[PDB]
């Protein structure tokens, strides 16, 4: 029994989103199917579920009809649509599901608990356009340095050093979310001093969103 | 029961369908 | 409107010992209660449901206990793998209007471990942008709490700077948070002594990071 | 010069009023202590164009044990009562009697076969409103019962001499009935919903349904059937389809007495000289009149 979703999106203010989740292992009309989400930093939320072989989904009160989920017994996927979306709807929204017996003879538990699920779908809605971020250094026993990922969108990004070979010591912070929409973060490592000038530190960082990968050396100089 | 439904599936089985009070019943 | 509050919010507790969390329900809930464990960066996973039945791939270590409003999840022996954020969720209410706890996060005891502080001027790249970010990083130490104060010119700031902490180190169980304090390029150029001051529990005294502009 | 006289009254116990109450009364029993978690029916509009409705409300789980009622009149009016042997249910009654309230009723839910009813006091009867139109139902009133007993493992228990002799006595009567010479034939139900081809019924809440095909294949020890309790089931008081919560405890079960059965004949249009006898049952109504057909509500005059 998996459950599989589709990938990330980034949604324009008053726009709709209709995230998928394709079930596949056993019998689709024996599980019941529900939604939850959970915001950047926050806990989980419940959502809505569905009772697939009645075809019968109930909600969260105060989504106030935003919000419709909906089960295609053809293709044993479930859908999770969610209107007129607006900055807070940014979150990670989780599919999963529970067997429910017999369902199709009659019977049926209606278990309202969670066993199995999908992998999250991150939704981001902002009015910002994609944008690829710009690196500056953080210039320096024991020596600091590191870079400064700045103004990016939307999430997220990764940040290595040295293609991967410096892991030890490396620090990368979880990305804030500025007044101006726009992300950043940063990235920092400690070396020994007597390294620098001999030996170079390079962080990559990617960001797929703008198919930008950028490399910048940090020097004491 | 719907006896439209009901005659439909009923008659895809050789048979009629009528009401059996909200029951859909072949005959 | 049926609410779970779970307690403590975080628990710290040492490696191979026992954990107990609390969940309450604002009403009566009987058994439908179930317990969730969710690790950074992944999607939860169901460890008992029914109150006390435990889901098939979940090791013994894990039991359930409670009924009415009053639950409990109990952990004999914490593993590395063990340590994350549990929710607990009712399913009891019908029409369904189902609700998860606000969350317990467990958390390594260690012992205390000062931070090594450290202060970066904006680089030349940046101001030739039209902005200025002033970096202060705090390495490794342990409790997660500390405070960071900053200074223009020994005036204290608020309001213009932003905090990120990580999730606990998985070699030494401690902490790393940076605090960047954000001004335009104009309002940089304008001032000279940049003063980030740290205050945690394992230094004795507040230590200072400074520079001046220039 | 005054004669004396006994008051003959006309009864129809196919158009008695007493069902529609009763029928009435059975459904509102039902929504204020057996009601669905979810309901969906259909809702249309003048064109003919419906859209399915979902109601979802508080389905408490209770224990249910049977609570014996009866109709009794109101200031004004009187229950007649016919006491003829073998009372066919339609036509005038020679030996009547007035009753302030009827027998102790202890209603039942099914399909099939009639549980918990009133006995025949003579031998068995079976009553129709036209026996010769095959599309009227026939009521059988045992004058035997034959004990039923069930349990959770999906599976009811019936004596198999014991029904075996019913279905026996129950073919003597439709003999006298279609024709001595004739050829008396039980076969299984021809089909329609599950509620229609099995032998269901309420017993303490849960919706049982049992597979009946071994009680009607005979031509003219237990018994063991399969059942099955469902939690998705189509409703007999209205057209749409009900979903009730699981059962409480572990292990349910059941015992009932059956009492009559709900046969049909099969339009047998050609010649032959035999007559088949299937399983009916599905207006609820007709399990009404088996219990009211020798009653008739009137007014003092
Ligand atoms: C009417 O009552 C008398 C007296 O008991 C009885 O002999 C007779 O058979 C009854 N007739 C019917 C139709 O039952
Ligand atoms: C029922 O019995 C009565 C009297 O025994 C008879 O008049 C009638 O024809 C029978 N069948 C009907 C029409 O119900
Ligand atoms: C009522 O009177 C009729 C007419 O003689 C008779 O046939 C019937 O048996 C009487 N019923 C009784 C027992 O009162
Ligand atoms: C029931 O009626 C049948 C005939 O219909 C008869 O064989 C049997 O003896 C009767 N039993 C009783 C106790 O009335
Ligand atoms: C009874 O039903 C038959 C059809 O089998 C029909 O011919 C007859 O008219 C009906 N009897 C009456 C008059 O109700
Ligand atoms: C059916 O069950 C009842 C009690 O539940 C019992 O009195 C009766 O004897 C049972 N029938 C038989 C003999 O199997
Ligand atoms: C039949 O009557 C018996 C006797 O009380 C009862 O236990 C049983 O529940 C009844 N069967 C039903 C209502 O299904
Ligand atoms: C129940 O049993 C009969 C006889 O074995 C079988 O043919 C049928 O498939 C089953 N289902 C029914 C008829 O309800």
């Amino acid at each position: 029994v998996q459950l599989v979703e589709s990938g990330a999106e980034v949604k324009k203010p008053g726009s709709s989103v209709k995230v998928s989740c394709k079930a596949s292992g056993d019998t689709f009309i024996r599980y019941s199917f529900t939604w939850v989400r959970q915001a950047p930093g926050q806990g989980l939320e419940w959502m809505g579920r569905i009772i697939t072989i009645l075809d019968v989904a109930h909600y969260a009160p105060h989504l106030q009809g935003r919000v419709t989920i909906t089960a295609d017994k053809s293709t044993s996927t479930v859908y999770l649509e969610l209107r007129n979306l607006r900055s807070d709807d940014t979150a990670v929204y989780f599919c999963a599901g529970v067997y429910e017996g017999e369902a199709d003879e009659g019977e049926y538990d209606n278990n309202g608990f969670l066993k199995h699920w999908g992998q999250g779908t991150l939704v981001t809605v902002s009015s910002a356009s994609t944008k690829g971020p710009s690196v500056f250094p953080l210039a320096p026993g024991t020596a600091a340095l590191g870079c400064l990922v700045k103004d990016y969108f939307p999430e997220p990004v990764t940040v290595s050093w040295n293609s991967g070979a410096l892991t030890s010591g490396v620090h990368t912070f979880p990305a804030v979310l500025q007044s101006s929409g726009l992300y950043s973060l940063s990235s920092v490592v400690t070396v020994p001093s007597s390294s620098l000038g001999t030996q170079t530190y390079i962080c990559n960082v990617n960001h797929k969103p703008s198919n930008t990968k950028v490399d910048k050396k940090v020097e004491p100089k | 029961x719907n006896l439209h439904f009901c005659q439909l599936r009923c008659k895809s089985l050789g048979l009629l369908g009528r009401c059996a009070x909200t029951f859909c019943a072949c005959x | 409107d049926i609410v779970m509050t779970q307690s403590p919010a975080t628990l710290s507790v040492s490696p191979g010992e026992r954990a107990t969390l609390s969940c309450r329900a604002s009403e009566s809930v009987s058994s439908d209660l179930a317990w969730y464990q969710q690790k950074p960066g992944q999607a939860p996973r169901l460890l008992i449901y029914g109150a006390s039945t435990r889901a098939t791939g979940v090791p013994a270590r894990f039991s359930g206990s409670g009924s009415g409003a009053e639950f409990t999840l109990t952990i004999s022996s914490l593993q590395s793998e063990d340590f994350a954020v549990y929710y607990c969720q009712q399913y009891n209410n019908w029409p369904p209007r189902y609700t998860f706890g606000q969350g317990t996060r467990l958390e390594i005891k260690r012992t205390v471990a000062a931070p090594s502080v450290f202060i970066f001027p904006p680089s030349d790249e940046q101001l030739k942008s039209g902005t200025a970010s002033v970096v202060c990083l705090l390495n490794n130490f342990y409790p997660r709490e500390a405070k960071v104060q900053w200074k223009v010119d020994n005036a204290l700031q608020s309001g213009n700077s932003q905090e990120s902490v990580t999730e606990q180190d998985s070699k030494d169980s401690t902490y790393s948070l940076s605090s960047t304090l954000t001004l335009s390029k104009a309002d940089y150029e304008k001032h000279k002594v940049y003063a980030c001051e740290v205050t945690h529990q394992g230094l004795s005294s507040p230590v200072t990071k400074s520079f001046n502009r220039g | 010069e005054v004669k004396l006289e006994n008051v003959t009254e006309n009864f129809n116990m196919w158009k008695n009023n007493m069902v529609e109450q009763m029928h009435e009364d059975i459904i509102s029993l039902w929504d204020q202590s057996l009601k669905p978690c979810v309901k969906l029916t259909p809702l249309c509009v003048g064109a003919g164009s419906c859209n399915t409705s979902v109601i979802t409300q508080a389905c408490p789980k209770v224990s249910f044990e049977p609570i014996p009622i009866h109709y009794c009149a109101p200031a004004g009016f009187a229950i007649l009562k016919c006491n003829d042997k073998k009372f066919n249910g339609t036509g005038p009654c020679t030996n009547v009697s007035t009753v302030q309230c009827t027998h102790g009723i202890r209603p039942v839910v099914s399909t099939q076969l009639l549980l918990n009813g009133s006995l025949a006091e003579e031998e068995i009867v079976i009553r129709s409103e036209n026996f010769t139109n095959n599309a009227k139902t026939i009521i059988v009133q045992l004058n035997e019962s034959v004990v039923i007993n069930c349990t959770g493992a999906g599976h009811c228990n019936l004596s198999k001499t014991q029904w075996e002799n019913t279905l026996e006595q129950i073919a003597i009567k439709l003999k006298e009935q279609f024709g001595n010479n004739k050829t008396i034939i039980f076969n299984p139900s021809s089909g329609g919903d599950p509620e229609i081809v099995t032998h269901s019924f309420n017993c303490g809440g849960e919706f049982f349904y049992c597979n009946s095909t071994q009680l009607f294949t005979w031509n003219d020890r237990n018994i063991t059937l399969p059942c099955r309790i469902k939690q998705i089931i189509n409703m007999w008081q209205e057209v749409g389809k009900a979903m009730y919560a699981p059962p409480i405890r572990g292990q349910i079960r059941c015992s009932s007495n059956i009492t009559g059965l709900l046969l049909t004949r099969d339009g047998g249009k050609d010649t032959n000289g035999t007559e088949i006898f299937r399983p009916g049952g599905g207006d609820m109504r007709d399990n009404w009149r088996s219990e009211l057909y020798k009653y008739k509500v009137v007014k003092i005059e």
